[PDB]
RNA sequence: GAGUCUUGGAGGUAGAGCACUGAUUGGACUAGGGGCCGGUUACCGAAUUCAGUCAAACUCCGAAUGCCAAUGAC
RNA sequence: ACUGGGGCGGUCGCCUCCUAAAAGGUAACGGAGGCGCCCAAAGGUUCCCUCAGAAUGGUUGGAAAUCAUUCGCAGAGUGUAAAGGCACAAGGGAGCUUGACUGCGAGACCUACAAGUCGAGCAGGGACGAAAGUCGGGCUUAGUGAUCCGGUGGUUCCGCAUG
RNA sequence: UGGUGGCGAUAGCGAAGAGGUCACACCCGUUCCCAUACCGAACACGGAAGUUAAGCUCUUCAGCGCCGAUGGUAGUCGGGGGUUUCCCCCUGUGAGAGUAGGACGCCGCCAA
RNA sequence: UCGGAUCGCAGUCUGCAACUCGACUGCGUGAAGCUGGAAUCGCUAGUAAUCGCGGAUCAGCAUGCCGCGGUGAAUACGUUCC
RNA sequence: CGGGAAGUAGCUCAGCUUGGUAGAGCACAUGGUUUGGGACCAUGGGGUCGCAGGUUCGAAUCCUGUCUUCCCGACCA
RNA sequence: CCUCCU
């Protein structure tokens, strides 16, 4: 036999590593991702608070793309998320990349939302 | 390659009849092959490792990883840190390749064969098999080989049993002591 | 796979003088064998 | 193990002191290190 | 001679012996058993008499558990030495026992001959005792 | 400043406990060793297990007090 | 010099534990141990990770080398004594580095003095990081010695009429 | 459902079931970015043939672990007494163990 | 491709009978041994060395013993020492 | 009583200070030599380091305890 | 160097 390790389990503990030194205040709230198999999603939270300020993902309708997955989706939730922030009036914030290697799809999102306006 | 092709078009829909499972994805596999060759006389000889990764370099068709010693051990002569080993693990074509290597021209060559034991489960359905002589692999050469020397190869499987995964291995060609 | 480290596999063509024949990826062109499972007695049966 | 003095390679001002082992460094160590003078980061290196 | 086979420390504090036994103030294994009402010290040299005055007595019949177990070492300086320079050297090995715990326990035997053994044995103690039987 | 009441807190003693370390008793149980023929025994036995003792330099626990403060009141 | 008279023996500074009576402190020629360093990474940072041991299988190969699976709050590790800590690791691995920085420092702890300790933060110029940020040696607490005198390097200082 | 938090495991282990269009997974590839002291296992990039088997989600359970009174007892501040290695009395205080009992999650925010 | 011990298997012959305990044969096996420390022996010529052959005893059993021929050396200064 | 020093093959001694290798002499054994001994020559074998515990991957070696045998000291009264 | 007793 071979019990196999949740591949999530495993980014779960790198992503309480990353949260050790990183949380999101109203002030400078964190740009947390969630990166699925199949989508890609950012929410913008404080944790003093424990609030979720704005969001952007694949299953929005918003976005017309084609393939979910790759990289070109996250630049568009990159992108809409800074545009919903800066609607609630938010410019700077902490990225938390969520586990995952500040890398691809991740990072692709990162480097959107800072084009589109989000100081880090 | 053969052996691949033969897993999903012939043994797993047998094996799913077979243990009648709930689920294809219940149906046992080969995970990964690990050959590892223990080289404790590379505590005398420097150059038993260099020779004896030469081997598994060939007879894998991966270059091996260097084991190395986890503990000082007096008995031994061994310092820890110590190279005394090389492993390479092997999954999906180059693990297919060589598991169809091992079975068809292999271990018909092995000298005296009258099959692989039966008792050599771990108790978890994974199966060890000892090599004595590693010139029953064809890349290797025998002239080249001066020093001989063994291996063992782990085949890992997702049985969870021992009979499901020697079931597994009768479905591949793998020869059982009758 | 990282480049350079390894050795050179690919298609090989295994093949038994007893008839066999088929082809498993190795380091060698042309594999040549004098005994395999359909020739070797275990697997045949005497 | 010795004491060592580094000295900033432009203007040659002793400013730093440390430690090494000569069995395990015995050529003269090198390193970058503010130098005051200088007011910035230069080569410093053991001397001899 | 009952002493620990190893220690880890050679000397201790004496401590002090306050309070009732915290365990072992019943009979758990025998029938019959002979309970301190007393603190003490009970040396090893103690518990060897004890034990034989008892078991000579049963003719080497029935069972006979000893529940207190000399551990704690005691110091002695040389004779007529001067106060000071340093803790003596162990000089041997003592059970503390406290009021309440039964010391010796008997089985396979009548109490009459239970009675009788224990009785013996408690003349080798320095404590007072009661014979106690089990529920 | 002090006393007392009230409130909060740091801390591992007394006690107690066996969760760790060490010591230790009996039963069940045997790996192994020793007498005795690869074979058997009242000879000892590691682990495991059930029950039971103990500890300045053991603690799963844990006071009374003392201590540091805050808050008014007397 | 200490000294349950002195001599003789032993000790003399520093660190850790117990004695020490649940803050802190607390003696004895009371009970136990360490230190007078080591490391150019065994330091900094970024990223990734999980240990002892056992069972079972397996060439040489054993009680025990390397391989595989399973169980596994840690029964390991943490340069070194011990204690307190440490598995979002303070333990293990890899990449790049030299912050094992210069000027300091609100405010604290400790304290007869002399000393000793902690420190956010500011500036300069950096290391690592996408960023957030972390970094003024090391999981923490030993690894050290006043003054005088002398040596060496630097120096918008003084220079016995003036240079 | 999925994401992301807060709360001492009353949240955990273990056991027995149930579920999947979407969502979450496993899953299928290695051309490309990136990757392995060897290995596309993982990380990374891409895909959707398959599957709820596992993770995940939801039921049930008190075997283990966890939480846990009341009463009593030990100890003890203060005040007395004695037969003073220790013990007793009185106004307070009051464990640990043991037990009754609780408990197989409670509370947010966002998206669908 | 030296050497042919040891052992397995299958035989042959003698003999009432080859287990203890025969010789020989076939096939398989293929040990030690790379010219031997201190020391020590024989031989002066058809000798030594080497190669076969025969015989007595004897059912069978000789690397021993007693004979037989084939090929066929080296060296002896000398008498000090053993 | 206090302080030292030893403890290694049958006997006498090195090795310990610097952790990884058990040595040496005599004796012992076998052969040779001799009529036979002795001497001589050649060729071997022999402990697991007093005992126990500890540190270490590893102890004759470093640490502790214990046992045995020695040595020194025990003064002012 | 030695060579048991009768
Ligand atoms: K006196
Ligand atoms: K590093
Ligand atoms: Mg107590
Ligand atoms: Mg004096
Ligand atoms: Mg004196
Ligand atoms: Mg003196
Ligand atoms: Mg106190
Ligand atoms: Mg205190
Ligand atoms: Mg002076
Ligand atoms: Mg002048
Ligand atoms: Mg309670
Ligand atoms: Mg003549
Ligand atoms: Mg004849
Ligand atoms: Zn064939
Ligand atoms: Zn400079």
């Amino acid at each position: 036999m071979i019990t196999k390790t949740s591949k999530n389990a495993a980014r779960l503990k790198r992503h309480a590593r990353v949260r050790a030194k990183l949380s999101g205040t109203a002030e400078r709230p964190r740009l947390n991702v969630f990166r699925s198999n199949k989508h890609i999603y950012a929410q913008i939270i404080d944790d003093v608070n424990g609030v979720t300020l704005a969001s952007a993902s694949t299953l929005d309708k918003d976005l017309n793309v084609e393939s979910t997955g790759d990289t070109s989706a996250a630049t568009k939730v990159g992108e809409l998320v800074a545009k919903r922030a800066a609607e609630k009036g938010i410019s700077d914030v902490v990225f938390d990349r969520g586990g995952y290697l500040y890398h691809g799809r991740v990072k692709a999102l990162a480097d959107a939302a800072r084009e589109a306006g989000l100081k880090f | 390659n053969r052996l691949k092709e033969k897993y999903n078009k012939e043994i797993a829909p047998a094996l799913m009849t077979k243990f009648n499972y709930d689920s294809v994805m219940q149906v046992p596999k080969i995970e990964k092959i690990v050959i590892n060759m223990g080289v404790g006389d590379a505590v005398q000889n420097a150059k038993a490792i260099d020779s004896a990764v030469e081997e598994l370099t060939f007879i894998a068709g991966q270059k091996p990883v260097v084991t190395r010693a986890k503990k000082s051990i007096a008995g031994f002569r061994l310092r820890e840190g110590m190279p005394i080993g090389a492993k390479v693990t092997l999954r999906g074509e180059r693990m297919y390749d060589f598991l169809d290597k091992l079975i068809s021209v292999s271990l018909p060559r092995v000298r005296d064969f009258r099959g692989v034991s039966k008792k050599s489960f771990d108790g978890r359905g994974n199966y060890t098999l000892g090599i004595k002589e590693q010139l029953i692999f064809p890349e290797i050469d025998y002239d080249k080989v001066t020093k001989v020397r063994g291996m063992d190869i782990v085949i890992v499987t997702t049985a969870n049993t021992d009979e499901e995964a020697r079931e597994l291995l009768t479905q591949v060609g793998m020869p059982f002591q009758k | 796979m990282k480049a350079g480290i390894h050795p050179n596999f690919k298609k090989a063509t295994v093949k038994c003088a007893c008839g066999n024949e088929f082809e498993t990826g190795s380091v060698k062109e042309e594999v040549r064998v004098e005994i395999c499972s359909e020739c070797h007695p275990f697997y045949t049966g005497r | 193990r010795v004491n060592i003095t580094l000295a900033c390679t432009e203007c040659g001002e002793r400013n730093y002191i440390s430690k090494k082992n000569k069995r395990n460094n015995p050529d003269r160590v090198e390193f970058k290190k503010y130098c005051p003078r200088d007011k910035k980061s230069t080569l410093h290196r053991e001397t001899k | 001679m009952l002493l620990p086979k190893r220690v880890k420390y050679r000397r201790e504090h004496r401590g002090k012996m306050r309070g009732r036994a915290k365990g072992g103030t019943e009979v758990h294994f025998g029938e019959f058993g002979i309970q301190a009402l007393e603190a003490s010290w009970i040396t090893n040299r103690q518990i060897e008499a004890a034990r034989i005055a008892m078991t000579r007595y049963m003719k080497r019949g029935g069972k006979v558990w000893i529940k207190i177990f000399p551990s704690k070492p005691y110091t002695a300086k040389p004779l007529e030495v001067r106060m000071g320079s340093g803790k003596g050297a162990p000089e041997g090995w003592v059970a503390v026992v406290k009021p309440g715990k039964v010391l010796f326990e008997i089985s396979g035997v009548s109490e009459e001959v239970a009675r009788e053994a224990l009785r013996l044995a408690s003349h080798k103690l320095p404590i007072k005792t009661k014979f106690v039987k089990r529920e």
